[PDB]
DNA sequence: ACTGCTAGAGATTTTCCCG
DNA sequence: CGGGAAAATCTCTAGCA
DNA sequence: ACTGCTAGAGATTTTCCCG
DNA sequence: CGGGAAAATCTCTAGCA
């Protein structure tokens, strides 16, 4: 292929032909043509085809403003449940945002808030509010709304319901509260056939109850598993398996080659 | 040198109840490369 | 860098020495130390060897020394012509992985044959006075000690060349001393095994290479290559000319 | 090709090895290496301290070859004549490069010569004549002889005198041919194989005696053990322990 | 070092109910 | 065990940024 | 009575080649 | 019939409007 490699490179600096073109024309193994393309800086123009996944921890909220009929609507969503909070604010200011976030934190457990990099969420007043209530702030990558896919999807859902009930109310703020009500309690679906209100209550109660249950379980139950190794702490056992926490690492081991002390 | 109360309280301070309780909860989850949520797991 | 390497850099700023400390005491790979001394404006500066000559008893003796361990490779050469020095340098290069050689500018080393020897084997050579001629003084003192050795051994060898070799071996192995009384062989072997492990360590250090091409934010144009720093699920962190950026994996390409 | 691949090809022309270097060191894909070796006309495709020695002839010239059993690291040099004295000189030159301990020969007259025994003595090298008593090196010595002959068969086009071609082949077989277990060139493996010193390091270690009161007495102790948060040192006629904060260790 | 999601419309497969 | 209908699960899109 | 598609990057499965 | 690598097929995205 020594002859063809030099020619395909010259043709690539003119044409930037993809690897199949070089492999067909200059009789090349697919790996060599691919290497020619790969080392071209002008031919690197496409990302990888995948999507990430947002954090859906029980304490994470996603926030964003949305605009409707010239007014600013500050919308928050609890990621795990789909529950929502929303108000019309007078302006997209850091002060209005600090106030909204303080109200949210005083009504619901809020461990982390995830927003874009708009001026209102990045402001020092919002920081001071988040420091006071103990809220971690996660800032999305700039110009990447998929980072806040949940609240963007929920802003669509809320705009649709506001459109549905707009002529039942004079002012926009009231339509926003009617739509919030409707979404939280008058729309069922999702993981447990729930409405979002039912679902957030279940998520938060489940968090509380499982925390308590397993804390008591670990207080009373005390063992040490040796597998394969060191004194691994026991997490669970059953059906020919054991769960252990060895140096902050959780691994599923079969019952064989595993002895409990 | 412990009072009868101290020994009583220590003694009184089962697990299968709490374990079945924990095993009653449903878990919906995803694998790190699949957008669809996986059905209720135990 | 690592906290140890940052501490070594701060110790350099405190003490104006780069290679003599972090390459030895801090176990830094030689490539990083070379990069640091290159960046260091205060630093004007296992594969190092030196070659020299001596004229004991009217005969020409050419001696090589591994600087880091007091090893000896020597041979009585029939003549000072560069042709025979080329053959002997071929021997040194074949027997051990020799990377750089420090000699003088003389025609005994600048001849065409020596240049061909370096070209074939892959050895770099220095011609002239080294920046630290105290090493040359040390090897000359070793030459004098070999000469005293010879003044003793020549009671045992019918041919002075053979006594030259006998001395080479005595100093390699029997004359153990320094630090903890170690022979030149022991230090040589330790150094070269450490060198193998440092090649492996340099590989694993440089692992954590990757060119990243990425779509910048709001920009239609793709840019790169950037250095990859960290790779999560969904996003990466990239170094594009001392400018740390975070890019979703949809908008990046890692080669 | 890439600058690295072109450099690898030039290194092949310099060293007559294709797969053992670019497939391993240069991370070349196996298909490209296979294509290169196909195009390459020159590519036809125990007890450490135990070495073999042997005599070979080529084009009317005599070559003495030293091998290592434990990794096939091969030393060699052209000999002026088959006489025993030259053999003794070569074995001498061997002694100073590695701790040779026992060698095996073919019981030849030039090797049974007395001077060979003399050299083996004053250097401290033992001779175990006959054939080696392990059923690996017995054919391995001849196999590596054939390997050296084959390497010279390609080297000879770049050297008109055997005295240089032999060293060319030796460097190739020592480093530029990497294989075996994981692709380790013989030189690397022998580095590993070669790798009382630590005992002699601490023989003369005396200690300035102190105690938990943190005194400045600095008694004439002898260091017995170090580590695990304290020391173990003898105090004249008795034994005690001292934390590392005290008990300075010095040479006697 | 961070990350698309949600809800509805129609298609497909599974389950349950009388045999 | 067999259909047939009712329920549950699957595929796929717009629209939010 | 008209209508999403294309090309590349990485993952997964299939096929072929020496055994 | 078995691996292992090389080739072919599959999944999925941006960007065009
Ligand atoms: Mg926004
Ligand atoms: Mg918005």
């Amino acid at each position: 292929f020594l002859d063809g490699i030099d020619k395909a490179q010259e043709e690539h600096e003119k044409y930037h032909s993809n690897w199949r073109a070089m492999a067909s024309d200059f009789n090349l193994p697919p790996v060599v043509a691919k290497e020619i393309v790969a080392s071209c800086d002008k031919c690197q123009l496409k990302g990888e085809a995948m999507h990430g996944q947002v954090d859906c921890s029980p304490g994470i909220w996603q926030l964003d403003c949305t605009h409707l009929e010239g007014k600013v609507i500050l919308v928050a969503v609890h990621v795990a449940s789909g529950y929502i909070e929303a108000e019309v604010i007078p302006a997209e200011t850091g002060q209005e945002t600090a106030y909204f976030l303080l109200k949210l934190a005083g009504r619901w457990p809020v461990k982390t808030v995830h927003t874009d990099n708009g001026s209102n969420f990045t402001s020092t007043t919002v920081k001071a509010a988040c420091w006071w209530a103990g809220i971690k702030q996660e800032f999305g990558i700039p110009y990447n709304p998929q980072s806040q896919g949940v609240i963007e999807s929920m802003n669509k859902e809320l705009k649709k319901i506001i459109g549905q009930v707009r002529d039942q109310a004079e002012h926009l703020k009231t339509a926003v509260q009617m739509a919030v009500f409707i979404h939280n309690f008058k729309r069922k679906g999702g993981i447990g056939g729930y409405s979002a209100g039912e679902r957030i209550v279940d998520i938060i109660a489940t968090d509380i109850q499982t925390k308590e249950l397993q804390k008591q379980i670990t207080k009373i139950q005390n063992f040490r598993v040796y597998y394969r190794k060191g004194p691994a702490k026991l997490l669970w056992k059953g059906e020919g398996a054991v769960v252990i926490q060895d140096n902050s690492d959780i691994k599923v081991v079969p019952r064989r080659k595993a002895k409990i002390i | 040198g412990y009072s009868a109360g101290e020994r009583i309280v220590d003694i009184i301070a089962e697990l299968q109840k709490q374990i079945t309780k924990i095993q009653n909860f449903r878990v919906y989850y995803r694998d790190s490369r699949d957008p669809v949520w996986k059905g209720p797991a135990k």
